[PDB]
């Protein structure tokens, strides 16, 4: 009906920055290495708490509140892990060779071995993080990307009165406008702007890929009855199966 | 549906 | 090195010229299909399309510059995405339908024969409709397909050349849009819209791989040794 | 040993 469509680029950034969730701590109590069951419990606990914050963060994403409850639910069920992943990668940027799950929980690929098959996803997360650092990704750019994920990943799976999927593309289009605005500000030529824009949107494909692979491993988790997943995670997880 | 609930709020 | 010297038009012409041919499905009426038969037909078709993709790839400017093992990696990563975007492209003029081959035009009701193919079917259809509403041009499509090839496996390596090539293709896409008369804003908006669809194609591929593996383990229809090798790379 | 190897060689 309105809202986000009347936002200047600068205003877009402001709202997105101001909406950022906090960096959570883990219950990570060092002393002794401890097992895959513990590491998974730590990560699960952390992820579950992050989801709660992500959910209230989405409400603050321009245009999201314009959506029907069912459509908000769909977008998040599709995008949650992608959003957690890009967040993890972003906060891990200046920690080459390590993932910063929490300020008190920094891990290298060797510690990822603790969990079967988690190493594969670990390496891809590191590779994404190295990419961002190579590109010198900016905070203002990161928040745009994260919102793009939220709006984009669930759209092509939405019919008579769709035509409000057009509202989502309208918003996505303004976020694109914002990205360009930012880049032109940093001294880039048009050619440079379009190239960087492409480079950033291409990374999203890889994040989609990481999420898919991650989901498969998560589902695996539950059925293995290894470490009990949170009710919220089980809910989200069942969305990518039925 | 929790997400539903959390969102509703 | 050669690929970087090409003008935007030379890149477009090179990519168009390299397009693989449209193949036909093993003929024969016998309607309707069973799970086994349909899977038989699609498998045989996918296998022959693969062979052509592998030769199309070599004609992707700058792809030959890569070492063998790097070529293998990109193809093993991107093959199903590439078949998928091709299937979607030739289905555009057939709203509600997927044109697997000129003599194999299917609707979703037909895809329900096979276990969980309708899921992917509906996604492919949605991709087609998206392409139609955007009015995807053939020149844009070929750029998108090579981008997929160069990008999908790029971050599972250990790549500077490849990225320079990807940039070259970005310039080519913008170059195209400018000719169509699109204003600056329309140009980056369309660029993003196009590239974002790649994320969904990736999603379809991932979901697709899981189902192929399932069929393999189910052993309902023997997969070709080539498909098997391409599949095992994703596990 | 890959079939893919052969097809790329040719
Ligand atoms: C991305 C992420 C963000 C977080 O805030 C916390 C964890 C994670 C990841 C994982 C994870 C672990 C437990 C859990 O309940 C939920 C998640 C999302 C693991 C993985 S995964 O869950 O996406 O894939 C798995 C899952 C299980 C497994 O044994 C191996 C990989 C990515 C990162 S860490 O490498
Ligand atoms: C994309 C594509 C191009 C072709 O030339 C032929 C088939 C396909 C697709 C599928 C397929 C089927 C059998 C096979 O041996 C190989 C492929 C690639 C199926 C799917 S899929 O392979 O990506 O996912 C599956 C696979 C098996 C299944 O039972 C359900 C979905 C997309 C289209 S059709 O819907």
């Amino acid at each position: 009906n309105s809202l986000a469509l009347s936002l200047t680029a600068d205003q877009m950034v402001s709202a997105l920055l101001d909406a950022e969730p906090p960096i959570l701590y883990s219950e990570y109590d060092p002393t002794r290495p401890f097992s895959e069951a513990s590491m998974m419990g730590l990560l699960t606990n952390l992820a579950d708490r992050e989801l709660v914050h992500m959910i209230n963060w989405a409400k603050r994403v321009p245009g999201f509140v314009d959506l029907t409850l069912h459509d908000q639910v769909h977008l998040l069920e599709c995008a949650w892990l992608e959003i957690l992943m890009i967040g993890l990668v972003w906060r891990s940027m200046e920690h080459p060779g390590k993932l910063l799950f929490a300020p008190n929980l920094l891990l290298d690929r060797n510690q990822g071995k603790c969990v079967e098959g988690m190493v594969e996803i670990f390496d891809m997360l590191l590779a994404t993080s190295s990419r961002f650092r190579m590109m010198n990704l900016q905070g203002e750019e990161f928040v745009c990307l994260k919102s793009i994920i939220l709006l984009n990943s669930g759209v092509y799976t939405f019919l008579k009165s769709l035509e409000e999927k057009d509202h989502i593309h309208r918003v996505l289009d303004k976020i694109t406008d914002t990205l360009i605005h930012l880049m032109a500000k940093a001294g880039l030529t048009l050619q440079q702007q379009h190239q960087r824009l492409a480079q950033l949107l291409l990374i999203l494909s890889h994040i989609r890929h990481m999420s898919n692979k991650g989901m498969e491993h998560l589902y695996s988790m539950k059925c293995k009855n290894v470490v009990p997943l949170s009710d919220l995670l089980l809910e989200m997880l069942d969305a990518h199966r039925l | 549906k929790i997400l539903h609930r959390l969102l509703q709020d």
